[PDB]
């Protein structure tokens, strides 16, 4: 049925409701305690509402079954490894389960029309949100679930790429035992879908794709000097 | 990475 591993990374999801409220009720406060003279942009708004989300993925991370046994300088490293990837992945799984045609459904618990936040954010991050809803669509062709993109999360947070980490053993374990579990899960669950493991791993190279669009975009807003100061998005670029 | 590192550690 499940294995015993992915039962336990499901114990350690975030709890939705919750987050979304909580980054809601920060974004309102913040335009609140703000005067007419000092009202934030668009752009700013952004900014704001993309660090609480990886201000979230953060603190998912530290109380996250493996994770939470490691030196906090190997935390650092891991998550400086894959920040990009992880906001992708977290925006592209919110859109497979809340998406709805036409619309995106923010970290906020909120759908915004897509013309909308397409007509704001020009041709580059167009690009980006079309590439990332056809990566929804494949994914939903694929029957993407919930245990699967906790296995996928839990590959990219622990990356046999990751340089000078102290428990590099537990980046092993992981993967093995992830992928070990991932491919069980699927035949298991899907056995009419005979190749869905390898399908679902090729998409993150393309997670990997799409975020580093998203750096990309960040970057020139940075040398535009359009990004405030302290924004965690541009203090992990910086590395 | 300075900030980072305090969402890690406060609390
Ligand atoms: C080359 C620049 C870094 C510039 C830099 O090192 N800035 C430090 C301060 C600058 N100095 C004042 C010292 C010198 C003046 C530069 S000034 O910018 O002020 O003219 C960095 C910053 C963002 C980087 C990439 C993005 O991640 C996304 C993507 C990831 C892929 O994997 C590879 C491709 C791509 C586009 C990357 C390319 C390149 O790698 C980037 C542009």
């Amino acid at each position: 049925s499940i294995p015993h591993l992915i039962l336990e990374l499901l114990k350690c999801e975030p709890d939705e409701p919750q987050v979304q409220a909580k980054i809601m009720a920060y974004l309102q406060q913040e335009q609140a305690n703000r005067s007419k003279h000092e009202k934030l942009s668009t752009f700013g708004l952004m900014c704001k509402m993309a660090d609480q989300t990886l201000f979230s993925i953060v603190e998912w991370a530290r109380s996250s079954i493996f994770f939470r046994e490691l030196k906090v300088d190997d935390q650092m490293k891991l998550l400086q490894n894959c920040w990009s990837e992880l906001l992708i992945l977290d925006h592209i799984y919110r859109q497979v389960v809340h998406g709805k045609e036409g619309s995106i459904f923010l970290v906020t618990g909120q759908q915004v029309d897509y013309s909308i936040i397409a007509s704001q954010a020009g041709a580059t991050l167009n690009n980006l949100m079309s590439h990332a809803q056809e990566l929804v669509a494949k994914l939903r062709s694929l029957q993407f679930d919930q245990r699967e993109f906790v296995c996928l999360k839990f590959l990219v947070l622990f990356s046999l790429d990751v340089k000078n980490l102290e428990n590099f053993q537990l980046v092993e374990g992981v993967q093995e035992q992830v992928n070990a579990a991932l491919l069980d899960y699927t035949m298991c669950n899907y056995p009419q879908q005979t190749e869905k493991f390898g399908q679902l791993l090729l998409r993150l190279p393309e997670i990997r794709a799409i975020s580093m669009q998203a750096e990309e975009y960040l970057y020139y807003k940075h040398l535009n000097g359009d990004v405030p100061y302290n924004n965690l998005l541009i203090e992990m670029l910086h590395a | 990475n300075a900030l980072l590192r305090y969402l890690l550690d406060k609390d």
